[PDB]
RNA sequence: ACGGAAACGCUUUCUAGCUCGCUAUAAUUACCCA
């Protein structure tokens, strides 16, 4: 009974496929490689992993793969696969196209029996705010949520989706309030909200059990470090990755 | 149930004088009885104005006069008539010893520290006052507490560490809040006629003389029983309220070879049921850890008022004589030693 | 006279602007005022100051008329207290008891003229 | 069906009771340390809070089997009257504790009273070199009485436990005049009596009569 | 015809009453659980939504025969009455109950209150260890009014709960005259008390003649 | 300058389960209190019509009459309505017709 | 001085400057101040802070003047609380209220204080 | 003779449930000043 009742739509791009087909190979070289059969070859790849090869990262997964092919995909299904289906698509994609031709996936939440053509549109802005962020980027649940594909995978759902997921696994004091309290310092955050975090972690700090109270220590360490850490690459990175905590652990 | 109460009750041999601060002055009080007057000067203002001869009220306050009989505002309502005596307040009687060689002075008294009175006018002795008397008995009739209440090395001389005892909630161990197990309730208002402002009178050391001071605090009649209500509920400060009937006494006893001897017997009291001193007088060994404090307590007297040499001056007063518990003449007496017995109810 | 944004800075210039011990000339410039002999004068109006809230001001208006004559003799029983009422305009104020905010208001000129006290020496 | 009943009390002070009060600006050489207070009128009035936190440990003193280490986690008994923080279907309590005004203005002007609170100065004597540090705790005067509302419900699952509850609530009755109500505690501060029980079903179809037995004796 | 009808009433609070607001994470000392005030006179308010789901789930013990698992389980006695989501001709369910914005200033300004929303004080002692908590809860004042008005309307699509409905909302509101209605109620809060039930039939052919002297 | 931060307000909501009594909160935007919108109703007079265009402004009004009564919003039966007209005139726009008949039965 | 932006850095460095237990390492870098002398100032900023939202600024200038009361009060008790105020200039920014905006900021920059008080130990 | 006519993003929902402003604390100390 743990997660919660959604289902999300990822509609891929892969980023300028008509100047990755029009000009493409022909940035390298004299000329020596701006031929016809390297570009056909290239389009049947695409038609090769875009048209038979969905079907094996969607294998396992639960969604169902409505359109998919030259440089769209457009997938329903349930949130946890989707999002892990997207990982697999481009952490295989770019073992797929060398790293080159960074696809730009928009995720969004859509809750049970609301209509899809109401839901194509808003995956579709979300999709092109992922466009338009630079080469390449996913856009999760709402445009403001919009980062690389190598800092979301990496720093999210790798590295603080594990830390977050543990340290709210082996304790039972801090639940979902302490959860929501630290979505919410890290969504207004204005200066203040810095010193009112150093006051909530440090206040928490000392009212946890004796017995596991280093965890704490060494999470609000680990935590005061992305939070004022001056750049915004790794804040709403961790909003997310709590966010994506509270949706695993809905009840 | 494990609330195993007590009943102390206290028997006055001595004037005992017991807070609340404020005071009335010099100038505002009235004695034209033998009856101390303690009117509301605010009430006694607004009804003088009527008089309307406040202005000289204001030149009376201010007036410098030597031969004090008219310095004590009989003179102000005997000079001028105003002899109504209807000002809201409460009248004392007098002590009768009030003043040593002062003939026709029965009046011309300065500073009346204010009994414990509530809002009623009733006047009563609260338990944080017996709580207080309580843990400087329990804290030196114990050998495990007396060892390091001391500097801490924070400052000069500074205080007690307050942590010989369990204090608090201390976030990881059980309920421990030591004095919270002696539940000292505050005493029933008893006869606002058992007050009768005793002097403080100081006997000196190595100077026999009774130099008396100008501040008579409002005390208790002597020989007048108290009530006081005392739960327990955990066993080790349950033990040491049972343990009281052995610790007074051995305070006393060990109080009196550290303090009281050099000193002569007739005007030290006799205790007749269980000792015990209550407040404001009695002394700061009463009120403090007496081998603890040595050259400590006397430190920060530096100034126009030192203890003599080393450990405080005999602090006595002057009261009348029912039943004796004075065992000398001219009535000196003690200033804070009160009996009790106790009874588990 | 004293309002709600100056009574802080009337007992600030006042208390800088009383004498001090010119003479027993250790730690020098000391006052003369000292800080029982102030408590004195406070303790007459912080009693008042918690009567007026429960209270009002023309069920009060008594006790403080009594006050003027209290600060006038606390004021005759020595040099500091007689000096304080004027060079920090206590007798002044007094005159002006006019609701219970304004009294409220002395009271706490009252605990700045403490504090401020307290703040040097 | 569904019933509500009343329990009225009288808190009948003896040397009354502290509940710290509101607002920080407070004093020099006054009060620092006041009483919880009614805003519009400045009485000194009990709260239901501290009296159902009071009842709380009070109760679970006597029917907890298990030691608690935590709310929710009393012994069904109390659960029910003070409701659990996480049983699936005790979320709630059943019990409501109105908040007890000071009800005898009229009388206690009659007796010589300024104004219905006081100045207690409550020093801390340091233990070495005798130098004082005083307080001045403000609590409700000698004889104030309350007016200690209560209310109880009754539902279509309560067929014999409002019975049951009832030696139970008055357990706390007659143990909060073996406690203190909240403040100090072993400066008095809470010794209390509960005057005139007068209790009646203020809704719903239930009987008084063969109620009023357990009650008061 | 139809008849809008307009239930005029006075909350008056007695053991003040503390509605729950922003719980998003407010200063370090100030105000733990603020109470909802109006934006534009930052008065207490007490919203309808309170007032409707509160004594539906008071109601609830009245007047459902049933044992009901959800408010889409109420009766057709409560769902014509507080609407239901379910039921076929139960949606849009004929009862608007309109706000209050403590009605009174004017009067609780010449009384000698500082502020409106008074902040009481409060902790929690674990029974275990002794250590305290504390809190700073926000409430209305105590003898606080609020103009609390409800729209009742009869379109001719009942034509029989006439008095089917008021034997209903006035024991209703006697139940919030016992009950809390609003926030830590357990504790003591709330405690509203209904003053002057004016009804008046602010559309249709109708009289109050058979309306107050139920209603008092 | 009556002072407020933003014209929308967050109504803080939940919903309480009847028998598991377990709460479920919202955050329901709303538009402030006494903030006075720009209502325009155009209405077209022909020539079949004005046998009962005076009836039809005994109507509009009516109707006007009743949104004061109703919620005129979305979610309405906790609140959110009491919404209330006012200058509620009646110009001419375009058309030779005197607006005279109208406005004291308007205003 | 305090603006909009830059109170919360003054307030950090104002906690870090003050000088801490040197003399008997027994947890070192622990402050000479104790906690209870910082909430018992914040109490007073909280309840402007929180009745500021529901009142105006010139109904508030009765309690604004008082916090520089207390400030200066609590300062001249303990040694440490007058090094805070040296430190963090809280007088010298009391004049810096001329409206409802500006004292909730400074309100927030007290509460920066606490908070960056409570973060170190 | 307007991709136009007809179309309320609407119905139901208590910011709720649990929580002592609590823990230690004699208004006291000292003996004087012309």
């Amino acid at each position: 009974g743990l997660g919660i009742k959604r289902l999300a739509v990822v509609r891929l791009d892969v980023d300028d496929l008509g100047a990755a087909f029009m000009a493409g190979f022909s940035q390298q070289g004299n000329g020596q490689y701006s031929t016809l059969s390297r570009s056909a070859t290239f389009s049947r790849s695409m038609s090769l992993f875009f048209k038979v090869y969905i079907n094996q990262f969607a294998s396992d997964k639960k969604l169902s793969i409505i359109y998919a092919g030259g440089d769209d995909v457009f997938a329903i299904g349930s949130w946890q696969d989707i999002i892990a289906f997207t990982v697999e698509l481009r952490e295989n994609f770019i073992k797929w196209t060398n790293g080159k031709l960074t696809l730009s996936a928009g995720i969004g939440l859509f809750a049970d029996k609301t209509p899809i053509s109401l839901m194509a549109h808003q995956t579709g802005e979300l999709e092109e705010a992922a466009k338009g962020n630079e080469k390449d980027s996913i856009s999760l649940f709402s445009s403001d949520y919009t980062f690389k594909f190598d800092r979301f995978i990496t720093n999210v759902y790798d590295d603080k989706l594990e830390q977050i997921r543990y340290f709210f696994n082996h304790q039972d004091e801090r639940g979902k309030n302490f959860i929501y309290k630290l979505i919410e310092l890290l969504r207004n955050h204005d200066r203040m909200n810095m010193a009112r975090l150093a006051y909530y972690l440090t206040r928490l700090e000392e009212l946890t059990r004796e017995t596991d109270r280093d965890k704490f220590k060494t999470f609000k360490n680990l935590f005061y470090s992305w939070y004022t850490n001056k750049n915004d690459k790794d804040r709403k990175e961790a909003e997310l990755a709590l966010l994506l905590y509270i949706y695993e652990i809905r009840k | 149930n494990d609330y195993r109460t007590f009943k102390l009750s206290l028997l006055t041999l001595a004037p005992i004088h017991i807070g609340n601060g404020e005071k009335y002055t010099s100038r505002e009080f009235i004695y034209e009885n033998k009856k101390f007057y303690f009117p509301d000067m605010g009430k006694f203002y607004n009804k003088m104005v009527e008089k309307r001869l406040a202005e000289k009220f204001e030149a009376f306050l201010i007036q410098t006069r030597p031969n004090a009989r008219n310095n004590r505002l009989i003179s102000f309502l005997n000079d001028n008539r105003i002899a109504e005596r209807s000002f809201g307040g409460y009248s004392i009687s007098e002590t009768g010893l009030e003043s040593d060689k002062n003939p026709n002075s029965a009046g011309a008294i300065n500073e009346v520290n204010k009994f414990i009175r509530d809002a009623f006018g009733n006047p009563y002795i609260p338990g944080s006052s017996l709580k207080g008397a309580i843990r400087t008995i329990l804290m030196n009739t114990t050998p495990k507490w007396n060892n390091e209440n001391a500097v801490n090395d924070f400052g000069r001389f500074p205080k007690e560490n307050k942590n010989l005892i369990p204090w608090g909630p201390k976030k990881g161990k059980e309920y421990d809040d030591l004095f919270n197990a002696i539940r000292v309730s505050d005493s029933k208002p008893f006869d606002n006629k058992s007050l009768i402002l005793v002097q403080k009178w100081d006997y000196s050391a190595k100077t026999n003389k009774a130099k008396p001071l100008p501040l008579y605090r409002e005390s208790i009649s002597p020989l007048t029983k108290i009530e006081f209500e005392i739960t327990t509920t955990t066993d080790e400060a349950g033990r040491l309220i049972e343990e009281l009937g052995k610790r007074a006494q051995a305070f006393y006893k060990d109080y009196k070879a550290f303090f009281l001897s050099e000193f002569p017997d007739d005007k030290i009291q006799a205790n007749l049921q269980y000792p015990i001193y209550l407040g404001a007088g009695s002394g700061a060994w009463t009120k403090t850890l007496f081998k603890q404090a040595d050259g400590i307590l006397q430190r920060r007297y530096s100034r126009m008022k030192t203890k003599m040499v080393k450990k405080g001056v005999l602090k006595l007063t002057k009261a009348p004589l029912k039943t004796s518990l004075v065992k000398n003449h001219e009535s000196f007496y003690e200033m804070g030693k009160a009996n009790f017995m106790i009874k588990e109810i | 006279i004293l309002t709600d944004e100056n009574y802080v800075d009337i007992a600030e210039k006042a208390i800088l602007k009383l004498e001090r011990n010119t003479r027993n000339r250790k730690n020098p410039d000391a006052f003369f005022l000292t800080t029982s002999k102030l408590r004195n004068l406070l303790s007459l109006t912080s009693t008042l100051f918690d009567e007026s809230k429960v209270k009002e001001y023309d069920a009060l208006l008594d006790r403080i008329a009594y006050l003027r004559v209290q600060f006038v003799y606390q004021a005759g029983r020595e040099i500091a207290v007689k000096d304080l009422i004027e060079k920090a305009q206590i007798l002044e104020a007094l005159k002006e008891i006019k609701d219970r905010e304004t009294l409220q208001r002395f009271c706490r000129y009252m605990e700045a003229l403490v504090a401020y006290f307290k703040f040097y020496g | 069906t569904f019933a509500k009943i009343k329990f009225s009390a009288q808190i009948r002070l003896e040397t009354g009771l502290h509940i710290g009060g509101s607002d920080a600006f407070a004093a020099i050489g006054a009060i620092n340390s006041p009483v919880i207070k009614d805003p519009i009128t400045n009485l000194p009035i009990i709260p239901g809070s501290s009296l159902k936190g009071k009842m709380r440990t009070l109760l679970a003193k006597v029917y907890n089997e298990k030691v608690a280490e935590k709310p929710s986690d009393d012994s069904d008994i109390l659960s029910r009257l003070f409701g659990n923080s996480k049983d699936k279907r005790f979320k709630m309590g059943r019990l409501i504790f109105r908040d007890a005004f000071l009800s005898n203005a009229d009388e206690l002007d009659s007796l010589g009273v300024r104004s219905y609170t006081e100045v207690k100065f409550e020093n801390t004597i340091d233990r070495i070199t005798a130098e004082a540090n005083p307080r001045q705790i403000e609590r409700a005067i000698r004889n104030s009485t309350f007016d200690f509302e209560l209310i109880y419900e009754i539902t279509d699952e309560n067929e014999n436990q409002v019975e049951e509850d009832f030696k139970v609530i008055r357990d706390g009755l007659k143990l909060l005049e073996l406690d203190y109500l909240g403040g100090s505690g072993s400066r008095g501060y809470g010794k209390v009596a509960f005057e005139n029980l007068k209790a009646t079903t203020v809704f719903g179809n239930y009987d008084v009569k063969t109620l009023n037995e357990l009650l008061t004796a």
